[PDB]
RNA sequence: AACUAAUCCUAGCCCUAGCCCUACACAAAUAUAAUUAUACUAUUAUAUAAAUCAAAACAUUUAUCCACUAAAAGUAUUGGAGAAAGAAAUUCGUAAGGAGCUAUAGAACUAGUACCGCAAGGGAAAGAUGAAAGACUAAUUAAAAGUAAGAACAAGCAAAGAUUAAACCUUGUACCUUUUGCAUAAUGAACUAACUAGAAAACUUCUAACUAAAAGAAUUACAGCUAGAAACCCCGAAACCAAACGAGCUACCUAAAAACAAUUUUAUGAAUCAACUCGUCUAUGUGGCAAAAUAGUGAGAAGAUUUUUAGGUAGAGGUGAAAAGCCU
RNA sequence: UCUCCAGGCAUACGCGUAUAACAACUCGGAUAACCAUUGUUAGUUAAUCAGAAUAGGCAAUAAUCACACUAUAAAUCA
């Protein structure tokens, strides 16, 4: 006589029975049964200033929309690396060894915001 | 849905439920196929009633249900009946256009009130072109005002909406940096700290 | 009209974070908006306002998700961010 | 009993199309083609069926050995209880011994 | 479903001559899917039937039953829907000329019994029509007078033939 | 003993506007109303845009009236042009005779109740008035020989749709029958002199645009009409236990 | 002169043929009591298929179940030499459609949903306007049973011969199955609609082609041989075996717990008697309030006591203060 | 306001919006009024109530008002 298709949640059963609705967990239960909230793990939204913003939430229909083109990789790197190199290669001051000097990272550790695997929400 | 049929009223309007209740299960419409190409019939475009009631009668369109290969022409084919009927009143008699399949129907050529038909080719340029196949010649997509109404030029920059020279300012500079890198940078936040080892699995 | 994709990979990412908290305050504005009309019982004004700003939204979420996943490309080649 | 209110739609055939007109062709293919090919060799259906026919019993094991290993788990399976009541309704009961 | 008392109130008959006698009118009304029995219904019905509708109208104010208020509305809107779209000059110029109750669409549920069993119970429906014609009510049924009785009888006899025979 | 039993299934059947008008009316609901995508078609407007106030005494002109109607053009003169821009052929000498092929063409189709040559003839604000009140209902109707030649009053054009006024005076026979085939209104047939003023207009835009009837103006000092033969009862205030008759 | 109703056509489906696959679904969550962002206790199919059934029982045994077409051939062989089973050697082969279904049909399917069971699991029903509903949802039909319109009038299987006349007069022991070839028996049927049960070619007969030969390879022949047509039902047990699923009911046990007033004895499986547990008797009820209750009356009530929570024992078995009692 | 009856308020297990107002009067309550029904909108606010670090060493002495009093069935991390 249970209700096999109704979610599982905590409101439901005994009090021992208990879970979440997803919240993100914000600090450490240690021993004795206290909780020790841990600032670090609490989110901070990082809100810029925005005084003297020109752009506001609806666009003017007068306004010609662009042709879209969905991002590259190749189009990225013709625009920001490619320059640097083709200049460096007439000079001649280009080794593969120093392919960071144009920006390249060996491994993403150490980078605060690691590209894979993402350390950084949204 | 298998069981939809498309009517004349705007999907989605208070007609539309009305008519599509979920438990419907009217019989299917068989509509001939019609490939995005092989249509020519665009709302604006004059066209002349081959047979029915105002056969020979040339006509605008106003109005395309590609679903039901349907046009409706502005004044023609039209029927009667009651608007705006209430308990108190009978309402105001108006003259309602009625659906028209696209083989009952022909365009017109632009110079001469004829109707000639035609094929879609390329120009010089490569835009795709409607060519009539006898006296060939371009008919010229008729411009039509868009369906939410809103006109573009007589549009006025009112608050909460951009000028159309910020719109078109651009300032993305390429370069190897995220947006959760340009930010901190550009708003002076500082962090020296770097996350433990994790073992992902 | 609401924000194009095109229009918006013009932007750098400066205006991309801030037009997405100008974007935010708007989403809520309409959605305190909409159900306060459903407590009073009254069609919402220009509802259509809501659809364009979500659209918005959207579309600067995948301008930002775009560069950032050409980005890994070029210095990991990875398909995806995470593992699996 | 109940009965129509209406007369159904008037049904037409073309005794004309490419079909009708031709059949029957190249049935003597064999003894006017110095029998190169035999009649029952023009035969479209079943693998296991053309060219012959049996009763079902018969129809039923035969279906087996063509495709026995290409048939679907449940398929198989009911063919293979089709035989066995075949079996004993054709062997052991009949009015005739 | 068949709703054909409703388009009866809508026959058109061609113009009269200038002579011909002025035809009676007739009205066609009647109510659907009422939470009644047929049976029930029919015992209002039948009260009322041959009488005039300010003679119809008085007593069925004054039965108990539920189904008299019922009918006693349909009166009233046959009363009305006469006089202003049937041309009836007068309210008090017409009489029921026919009234009865018909089966409506049920609905079907379970009444519950004493040992886990149970019954089919039919929640009931029913419809009521009338119609209405002008004219005051026709005179009652007269009986057959002892003369009347004893000349049928001998016109009875008369008729007989020798049967059987040329 | 067993046991088995069927769901009451929820059975919605309103499939149409009437029976989902009443569902949502039940079951409550907001329904905002809507800009229509494509706007409606008016081949007419309800109403003169200037309604000629009839004279005082022109019963009694028994030339005359078009002497006055002369006078009167000049401020209808703006609407004239208007009609030789988009039409070129109409004429205000000529006008009265076809006027009154579509008067009495018009009123012919009522004995048949022709709907389809109705609305090519009267307009779609005058065909409701004809023929609402005319439903299973039997209407002889006859022209009598005209008592005078008709003239145009007054002619005016707003937007584009141009409107003509006609004086009409003719005797003509009407009878009108209940759907039992008695008599109601009218007579059998005796004539009756009738002056009337008649709107006719047409689309000056639409290219299969054409003059049809439209509104009659009817005059303060016109003459009661014939009275309806059936008696009627005005009847009296319904007043509640509480309320008392004053 | 009509209520209940009836009419309807496409939703999909079926069997083949062709064809291995490369439909593995943003982001987030899930093996924890799934769908709960992070450490604790870590994680792993199965020894031989049985039986029914046939042998008019049953005990050896019993086709399919459990490796290319045709031929050799139902031959050699095997077998309580019974029912039955059954080769090979060796020859031969280049291989998109519907005399199907059309809403009780075709798939169970509008859906593995509602509903039912603790679970494994079982499992539905139905829809119908038109070109346009931005034309007030059409039509169409003395048409089923059932009613109404319109209760009845000495007398009788309800009719038949009749008759001037509906009834009076005369004649007449419902139907099927079944018993003996008899019923006033005994079974079965309230009525309507739809659905609902004879199927195979060894021998024979009949009809043709060729004929000491017939057959499109292997077959038969002292008029035969080849081809055609012509045949043998339906529903229903108690049971038996395999593998899952069940001890939230109930029997028993483990662990962690809770309840027991007042009175008299004493120092307790003692006494009076509530809560509480039980269920001797009578009465009512009997499709009941109840698939075991109610009203009274009774037994125990500090104990081998009652109750609560979680866990364990599972069918060739479990449990049993043994009633062959219990195990939803 | 009157007449009369005498298991009530919380907790746990369970159930899952049946809570509350408004609006309807088709369905459900075995009939009505009214809603427990239908639709829409709302709702239950906790650091106290309730639920969810490591390695060693070592415990003879019940409970019952625990004193007396005895007994036997031998009885709760620090
Ligand atoms: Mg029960
Ligand atoms: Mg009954
Ligand atoms: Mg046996
Ligand atoms: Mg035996
Ligand atoms: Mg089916
Ligand atoms: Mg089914
Ligand atoms: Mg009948
Ligand atoms: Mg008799
Ligand atoms: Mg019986
Ligand atoms: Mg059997
Ligand atoms: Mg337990
Ligand atoms: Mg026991
Ligand atoms: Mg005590
Ligand atoms: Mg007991
Ligand atoms: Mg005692
Ligand atoms: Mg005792
Ligand atoms: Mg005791
Ligand atoms: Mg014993
Ligand atoms: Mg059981
Ligand atoms: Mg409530
Ligand atoms: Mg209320
Ligand atoms: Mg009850
Ligand atoms: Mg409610
Ligand atoms: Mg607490």
């Amino acid at each position: 006589g249970a209700d096999r298709m109704s979610k599982w949640t905590s409101k439901r059963g005994p009090r021992t029975f208990t879970k979440s609705r997803g919240a993100k967990k914000t600090g450490i239960y240690t021993s004795d049964r206290k909780f020790v909230q841990i600032k670090e793990m609490v989110p901070e939204f990082v809100v810029p200033d925005l005084t003297g913003f020109k752009l506001k939430p609806y666009v003017n229909y007068r306004a010609p929309a662009g042709i879209d083109t969905p991002l590259t990789a190749k189009a990225l790197f013709q625009e920001t690396v490619a320059p640097a190199i083709e200049k460096d290669f007439k000079e001649g001051t280009f080794d593969a060894n120093n392919l960071e000097k144009y920006g390249f990272e060996p491994t993403q550790e150490g980078k605060l915001f690691q590209l894979y695997p993402k350390n950084f929400p949204r | 849905s298998p069981f939809y049929r498309y009517g004349m009223s705007r999907p989605g309007s208070i007609a539309d439920k009305r008519k599509n209740p979920p438990w419907s299960r009217r019989r299917p419409v068989v509509v001939e196929p019609i490939s995005d190409e092989d249509w020519h019939l665009f709302c604006g475009d004059m066209v002349e009633i081959l047979e029915g009631k105002d056969a020979g009668k040339q006509g605008k369109v106003v109005q395309v249900v590609r679903q039901r290969n349907w046009v409706v022409l502005e004044g023609l084919n039209t029927h009667y009946r009651y608007i705006g009927r209430t308990k108190d009143h009978r309402g105001t008699m108006i003259a309602s256009e009625a659906p028209l399949l696209h083989h009952q129907v022909k365009l017109v050529d632009p110079v001469d009130r004829k109707p000639t038909e035609i094929q879609w080719r390329f120009t010089e340029a490569g835009e795709r072109v409607r060519v009539s196949t006898r006296s060939g010649r371009i008919i010229p997509k008729p411009e039509f005002p868009r369906a939410d109404g809103i006109v573009p030029e007589t549009w006025t920059d009112g608050p909460k909406d951009t000028s159309v020279e910020d719109a078109l300012e651009r300032t993305y500079v390429p370069r190897l940096k995220t947006l959760e890198e340009d930010v901190m940078e550009a708003m002076g936040i500082q962090e020296t700290r770097r996350f433990k080892k994790v073992y992902w699995y | 009209a609401s924000w194009t994709c095109q229009q918006l990979r013009n932007k750098s990412n400066e205006d991309l974070h801030k037009l997405w908290y100008v974007l935010l305050k708007e989403r809520n504005m309409l959605l305190t908006l909409e159900q306060e009309a459903k407590r009073q019982r009254l069609p919402m004004p220009s509802p259509e306002r809501l659809e364009k700003v979500v659209d918005s939204m959207d579309n600067v979420d995948k301008v930002v998700q775009e560069r950032e996943d050409a980005l890994r490309l070029l210095q990991t080649g990875q398909e995806k961010p995470r593992p699996g | 009993a109940f009965v129509r209110l209406t007369l159904p739609p008037p049904k037409v055939v073309d005794r004309w199309n490419e079909k009708r007109a031709l059949f029957g062709v190249y049935d003597n293919i064999g003894i006017l083609g110095n029998f190169e090919k035999h009649p029952k060799e023009l035969i479209k259906g079943p693998v296991w069926l053309r060219g012959w026919r049996g009763n079902e019993l018969q129809r039923c094991v035969r279906k087996k050995k063509f495709v026995g290993n290409r048939m679907f788990i449940e398929d198989l399976h009911n063919l293979n209880k089709r035989i066995s009541y075949l079996y004993k309704h054709f062997n052991r009961h009949g009015k005739y011994r | 479903i068949s709703r054909k008392w409703e388009k009866k109130n809508k026959i058109v008959y061609p113009p009269q001559l200038p002579g011909e006698p002025r035809r009676p009118a007739e009205i066609y009304h009647c109510r659907r899917q009422i939470k009644y029995s047929k049976d029930k219904m029919w015992y209002l019905a039948k009260m009322i039937r041959g009488m005039s509708i300010d003679q119809a109208l008085a007593q069925l104010e004054f039965n108990d039953k539920k189904g008299a208020q019922i009918i006693k509305e349909v009166l009233l809107e046959a009363q009305d829907m006469a006089v202003r779209d049937h041309n009836v000059e007068f309210r008090s110029n017409l009489h029921i000329a026919e009234s009865t109750s018909g089966r409506g669409q049920c609905l079907k549920r379970i009444r519950y019994h004493g040992r886990g069993r149970f019954g089919i119970m039919e929640k009931v429906y029913c419809h009521y029509f009338v119609k209405l014609v002008e004219g005051p009510p026709p005179p009652p049924e007269v009986p057959k007078t002892a003369v009347d009785h004893a000349k049928d009888y001998i016109q009875q006899l008369r008729s007989r033939t020798i049967i059987h025979t040329l | 003993t067993k046991s088995r039993f069927r769901p009451p299934t929820p059975e919605p059947k309103y499939k149409t506007e009437k029976e989902f008008l009443e569902y949502a009316r039940k079951a409550g609901l907001v329904i905002p109303q809507e800009r229509l995508e494509r706007p409606i078609h008016l081949a007419c407007t309800a109403g003169i845009f200037d309604p000629y106030v009839p004279p005082e005494g022109d019963a009694r002109m028994s030339l005359t009236q078009r002497t006055e109607r002369l006078r009167k053009n000049a401020a209808s003169q703006l609407a004239i042009r208007k009609i030789r821009e988009f039409d070129a052929n109409f004429k205000t000498k000529d006008f009265p005779e076809k006027a009154k092929d579509i008067f009495i063409e018009a009123h012919l189709c009522l004995n048949n109740s022709d709907h389809d040559r109705l609305h090519t003839l009267v307009t779609e604000h005058c065909f409701p008035d004809m023929v609402w009140d005319l439903k299973y209902k039997t209407v002889r109707w006859g022209f009598v020989e005209s008592l005078e030649p008709a003239q145009v009053v007054h002619v005016r054009c707003s937007g584009m749709y141009g409107q003509v006024t006609v004086r009409l005076h003719t005797r003509q026979t009407l009878a009108i029958y209940d759907r039992f085939g008695r008599l109601m209104y009218g007579q059998e047939d005796v004539p009756k002199d009738v002056l009337e003023y008649v709107v006719f207009e047409r689309h000056l835009m639409n290219p299969y645009g054409s003059w049809r009837m439209h509104a009659k103006i009817v005059p303060a000092w016109a003459p009661p009409k014939q009275p309806i033969l059936k008696t009627l009862m005005i009847p009296g205030p319904q007043l509640k236990p509480w309320e008392e008759y004053e």
